[PDB]
């Protein structure tokens, strides 16, 4: 339809319809302008007025300026057509390759599955990671955070993430980039290039990218978690694959749908938050879930304010976690990377009626027995009575070994260290930690277990080590 | 000094339970003073 | 057309529709949108009815036309609900068919005055030897589970739940148990691996599921529990006993919170208004046990509420222990510590529980809250015990043995008989000679072991709610004659 | 209730259609409040466009709620009247830029303040425009130096990156600055084009009369090349505090587009956020946390996040922003240091206990860090503050058990005691940055540890008389440093030998 901009603040424009008007959650081109503006239209207060937030810079809105109407909630080019492509929250492609040439379009501001729609089986999802699938797995419609920072390897993972998905499922992912910053956003893009998990030379790249940049208003921010969202329910949906939406940050997610309900003149919540905090969440966290045909699976990196676990951001995002796997510094400069915290990883999944009870059992074992080296670690640190026991220095010996054994050498660090990166599958993890829980490789150094994939190639490099 | 580093450490971990505690009513404390300095000034806008 | 029966939405906002005319509607009444929706008339004004809607606002249009159904906000309601996952307004989400309901049980009715109630008196059994033996339940009652995320929360109300199909699949009515369980905000994934348990359990035929999930509206989410109120009210009223538990009703205070923040009302502590209160009071005040004149029965509601890092006194937690006559209360430290269910037995309650037992309990349960209470002072003093008293240390180590014996893992609830015998071997110390890295395996055996062998005197127990002087003496051969024969 | 709806404009609008003030392209202000007016007409206005008010003045027009223009007054507000006539300007605020701006301290509508003739810029940049997307940027490609060795060692910053400068009142802060100014002299005196470099001292509500300060100690620094000092200070109204950052960012853009290279620095950009909240509170915007309404995180991003190195095919230029923010009593938890510290890429963080203390610049690193830190650095600086910082890192976590240092063993002894001489090699005196060559070989001798034997109150004193002794005697291998870019084993054993003789002839 064609309607008029009446008045602008921002992210908040209002047009004024004369007839035939566009419901709550809509979209709408902007006319007169070098680009397109689009606006999402909701409420319909009189001469059918819409407050639309309005999603780029709104300098040059006059008053009476015309408005076409499209319809449909938000139209984005999904597709096997979208790999390797950055677009951002319009679906406008912004890594400047021309237009995304694909067949469906797909609209963002979809409903959740419907409950027949679902999958009532907790499938462990294999990553391929030793720590991970040993000590905080992942779920198939799981909604797993990861906890990092700058100096940790949290790209590394990520790529490694993206590989051994799509090597071992056959998913792609998607990574929605959610506040993210143009330097780090440019420098993950010449990452991923420089890995391999992009390809600009041909069609076999692995992921698509959604990035949202903070130089957008929070109406174009709170939108990339729907819009990466929305690509990879086309891989969900008319697929049936293994599909990871990486959202880098749930923290700029919340705080932009805060911005958002704050400039529509809501009364705000809580510590400073919006009203319908649990409502965003459970509408975008709830399409992530898995259904009966597909298993798209959220992994999202997140930031706690003020070092806080009760702020509503991360207490509606922890209601909604499933494993929330730590990575820091201290086990990494303990020179594994990168280092992934299972001491502080509590996974949902964790259970031995779904994962099983050699499983569980195992890693319980390697959870108590990294706990008890760390007990007898600070005690040999003070040296109360030095190497306490012949117990003492054999859990000494195992849980160093097990340390060590934690790391794997990645196939994205393959392109400039020789460390030629591994795939470990479930079951290897398995026989490995319990081999070495059960005191059959003890007279094995522990350097031999450092960046290995499989047991059998620790037992080589012991091997290849004994010259 | 077997005795006496038995104290310090048995007051070292009672003063981190009590950093701990404390610094868990430390932030319900401070997201009530945002929230009640927030509802102070919506208050005013609105009965403005 | 007519604006007396019919009306023009003139704003649909936030999560208001301002309705034009309208003008023969009613307060707080179910008003249909032509978009298949619904939606309650809230406060009526002379040029316009607030009608808050019962779904997402993204369908509905400006001056789409409202019609009203002609009575108050109602749930479809009966024993052809059972077995089943319903919305929050009735309709069936499982997908296997409409249901089948004759009745209509009006969402938001008073609870009974003081003279139609009367106390409680039947006993609840959770299943869980730590809930049934210290902290039990009534058939009349309002209990509390309240603990943080990721505790036990929800698998105390699926042992309770799965627990009474030993009663279902009996004789007497005044023993069977229609149950409901309304999913507040939960992830809907957790609603469908609950179904599945259930149906895995053959553990439905009581169960109702009111499902209002995180996706689903807020105003939904106002109106589930208040739904699943009026499916355990009509089983109240018609004398049929049954259960409630509110899955995240802290949830519901979130939506309420923020339907009341759409509705410009001013924000009160921590943002909740002055409306919360009387919410959850309007909601488990249902809670009963009927006068017999009043046909004779029973609801049971278990919210359950949740905590952010252990605040047993945040603002909701007081209200919601405020309401209910009892608070079971939990622990995350325990629940890292490896006992399961982490119960906080010095500070859980539950209140008037304790004339709804067994009395087989009370002769077995009443020694053991008596032992346990003395362990509660020595934790410290075992913490710094080298030079302890043998009396001392020999009751430290019996409340060791209890607190080993309490530990229990998921969804195999115990049986009344059989929480009365394990315990028995458990009080007056025929552990004291075995070892905590010992006693649940101990207790798995000899559970088996009476449970197979000699069924009999489980009868005895089940049978007159009593342990009988030659059934004492007879337990005591067994629990003797077990402790003897079995080697680690 | 409306706003437009007074007797005067419904009088003349009933009384006979008038057609005669045109209400298009002029308009007549009504209620005229505390700083902000909101017009009646402009129907061809655009949103956030400069118009003009018959006084004299100007003013930039918002809120245009659907019969309403919200000018906001680019002045005092005493000499605005209900039922003046305003006029379009006809396009969004520009402002003049060039390479004639350098050295002339001008005001935030580009006109100059400083009574010493006016600007002599050759073409207006629209201010506010889009930053470059991902493409068109690169990374951090080359190492913007401070002068302060702790910054230039352990946060080292990026020509091509924002680092927000973080600390409470009076901690450093400022001076950070004017030695991140005063050090590109020695780049600006000769060729290197990919060198050479221009500052921007965006000050926001500050008195005037530091800005005077500033500008005398960069005059008798020789500081006005590089500098370009745009003010707005205490006195100036509140939007024009709030256009000041926006109007030397987009004087920075001209630099970085074509080829050249350029820094800014935000100071007070807090205050920035005080203004804007100011204007939005008195044009009703609706309030969002401590009464900063929505978009204050997307004032400060859209304006920080214009910071970048440009690809080759761009010319090469790059921009470093430099935003300062004062916190109250260390709250790092509050809403615009939240804010900022999410956007900016890295920080220099004061804690004030160090400035009383008594090591001087107060950069007290732990919470403070640089997210591209390492790759930002010359490989001389890189390799030696590389070893330098896991020294650190090795003695602060021990400072609290220095404190009964004396009664421990030996390891720590040796680890807390070379700790404890690096970090008052990090002091430095203020206004007298050091350059990149000088600061590797006293850092070079602090970490091959030539000073673990001296008194701690003689380091300061040995690193004066080894400046002297390396600046006098040996040019040749600081010339070594500067033109190598690194310690290649002859600098290596050439300082092995310098350093060994001179402390063998210090006292
Ligand atoms: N053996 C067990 N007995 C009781 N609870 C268990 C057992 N094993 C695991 N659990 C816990 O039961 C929990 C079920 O979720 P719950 O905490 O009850 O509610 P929510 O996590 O939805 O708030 C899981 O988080 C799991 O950690
Ligand atoms: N050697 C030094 N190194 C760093 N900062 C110094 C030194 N000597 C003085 N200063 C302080 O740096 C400050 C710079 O001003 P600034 O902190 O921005 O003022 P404000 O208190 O308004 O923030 C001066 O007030 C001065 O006291
Ligand atoms: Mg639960
Ligand atoms: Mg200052």
């Amino acid at each position: 339809a064609t309607g008029r901009i009446v008045a602008v603040i921002g992210a908040v424009v209002d047009v004024q319809f004369d007839e035939g008007l566009p419901p709550i959650l809509n979209a709408l081109e902007v006319q007169g302008r070098e680009t397109r503006l689009v606006l999402e239209v909701a409420q319909h207060l009189g001469e059918s007025t819409v407050r639309t937030i309005a999603m780029d810079g709104t300098e040059g809105l006059v008053r009476g300026q015309k408005v076409l109407d499209s319809g449909a909630p938000i139209r984005i080019p999904v597709g096997p057509e979208t790999l390797g492509r950055i677009m951002n929250v319009i679906g406008e492609p912004i890594d400047e390759r021309g237009p995304i040439k694909t067949k469906q379009f797909a609209a963002i501001h979809a409903e959740a599955p419907e409950f027949v729609e679902m999958s009532v089986e907790q499938e462990i999802l294999v990553t391929g990671i030793k720590v991970v699938d040993l000590l905080a797995p992942y779920a198939k419609g799981g909604k797993i955070g990861l906890f990092g920072g700058a100096g940790v390897g949290k790209t590394v993972l990520i790529m490694e993430l993206i590989n051994n998905v799509a090597k071992a499922h056959g998913g792609y992912s998607v990574f929605a980039g959610v506040g993210e910053r143009t330097r780090e956003g440019n420098d993950l893009y010449h990452e991923m290039i420089e890995s391999g998990v992009i390809n600009l030379k041909d069609a076999t790249s692995k992921v698509a990218l959604v990035y949202g940049q903070m130089n957008e208003p929070p109406g174009a921010r709170a939108r990339v978690a729907l819009t990466g969202l929305t690509v990879a329910e086309y891989f969900r949906d008319q697929e049936g694959q293994d599909v990871l939406l990486f959202i880098d940050n749930i923290f700029r997610f919340t705080q932009a749908g805060s911005e958002v309900s704050a400039l529509l003149g809501r009364i705000p919540s809580a510590v400073g938050y919006q009203p319908t905090l649990a409502t965003d969440m459970g509408t975008m966290q709830e399409r992530i879930t898995t259904t009966k045909k597909g298993s798209i699976t959220s992994v999202q990196a997140i930031y706690v304010p003020a070092d806080d676990l009760t702020d509503p951001a991360p207490a509606t995002t922890f209601a909604h976690l499933d494993a929330t796997t730590v990575l820091s510094r201290a086990i990494a400069e303990l020179g594994i990377y990168p280092a992934v915290d299972p001491l502080d990883s509590t996974s949902r999944i964790m259970d031995p009626n779904i994962v099983g009870s050699e499983h569980y059992d195992v890693a319980r074992g390697v959870q108590k027995i990294l706990q008890d080296y760390k007990s007898l670690q600070d005690i040999i640190a003070i040296l109360g009575m030095d190497e306490l026991s012949e117990e003492d220095k054999l859990t000494v010996s195992r849980a160093r070994k097990i340390q060590r054994f934690l790391s794997q050498p990645f196939q994205v660090a393959e392109v400039f260290t020789g460390h030629l990166g591994k795939l470990v599958p479930l079951k290897e993890t398995i026989k490995g930690f319990q081999q070495i829980l059960a005191g059959e490789f003890d007279h094995l150094p522990e350097q031999a277990f450092y960046m290995v994939g499989p047991i059998e190639e620790a037992v080589a490099k012991a091997d290849k080590l004994a010259e | 000094q077997s005795a006496r580093m038995t104290a310090m450490d048995n007051a070292s971990k009672n003063a981190s339970e009590m950093i701990d505690k404390l610094t868990l009513t430390f932030n319900r404390t401070r997201q009530a003073v945002i929230t009640k300095e927030l509802i102070e000034i919506i208050s005013g806008a609105a009965a403005l | 057309v007519d604006l007396e029966e019919t009306g023009r939405v003139l704003s649909i906002g936030d999560g208001i529709a301002r309705v034009h005319g309208l003008r023969n509607v009613q307060a707080e009444e179910m008003v249909e949108f032509s978009s298949g929706l619904k939606g309650m008339s809230l406060n009526l004004e002379p040029d316009n009815v607030g009608v808050v809607v019962f779904g997402n606002d993204k369908l509905i249009k400006e001056g789409d036309i409202v019609k009203r159904t002609g009575a108050i906000v109602d749930v479809p309601v009966g024993e052809e609900l059972l077995g089943r996952v319903v919305d929050a307004l009735g309709n069936a989400i499982d997908g296997k068919g409409p249901i089948g309901s004759k009745a209509r049980r009006r969402v938001g009715l008073k609870a009974p005055g003081i003279i139609p109630r009367i106390s409680v008196r039947e006993p609840m059994q959770t299943g869980i030897k730590a809930v049934d033996s210290l902290v039990p339940i009534g058939r009349g009652q309002r209990e509390l589970i309240i603990g943080d995320r990721q505790t036990g929360k929800t698998s105390i109300a699926i042992d309770t739940i799965i627990n009474q199909k030993r009663f279902n699949d009996g004789t007497d009515e005044k023993k069977k148990l229609y149950c409901i369980y309304v999913a507040i905000g939960q992830k809907r994934s957790t609603v469908a691996q609950l179904v599945k348990r259930l149906t895995d359990a053959d553990a439905m035929k009581y169960t109702i599921v009111v499902s209002a999930t995180a996706s689903d509206a807020a105003p939904l989410q106002y109106l589930a529990p208040y739904s699943g109120c009026s499916m355990g009210e009509y089983f109240r009223d018609n004398g049929k006993h049954a259960l409630i538990i509110y899955d995240d009703l802290s949830k519901q205070a979130v939506a309420y919170r923020q339907m009341s923040l759409l509705l410009r009302r001013p924000p009160g502590r921590e943002a909740y208004p002055g409306d919360v209160f009387y919410l959850h009071s309007r909601l488990l005040e249902r809670a009963a046990k009927m006068n017999d004149a009043f046909g004779g029965g029973s609801l049971t509601a278990l919210p359950v509420i949740e905590t952010q890092a252990g605040d047993v006194s945040a603002y909701i937690p007081t209200n919601v222990i405020s309401i209910t006559d009892g608070q079971i209360f939990l622990e995350t430290e325990l629940f890292y510590k490896g006992i399961r269910p982490a119960i906080n037995v010095g500070l859980s309650v539950s209140r008037v529980g304790s004339a709804a037992q067994t009395r087989a309990m009370k002769q077995v349960a009443g020694t053991m809250k008596l032992e346990l209470a003395q362990y509660r002072e020595v934790a410290a003093f075992a913490q710094f015990g080298s030079d302890l008293d043998a009396a001392t240390q020999q009751l430290l180590s019996r409340g060791v043995r209890l607190t080993e014996l309490l530990k229990q893992g998921q969804y195999s609830p115990m049986a009344i008989e059989e929480q009365v015998a394990v315990i028995y071997a458990g009080v007056r110390g025929y552990l004291d000679k075995l070892e905590p890295s010992k006693i649940t395996k101990f207790e798995n055996a000899f559970l088996s072991h009476v449970i197979s062998q000699h069924q009999t005197l489980l009868g005895k127990i089940r049978t007159d709610g009593k342990i009988s002087e030659e059934a004492d003496a007879k337990l005591k051969e067994i629990v003797t004659n077990f402790l003897a024969g079995f080697e680690a």
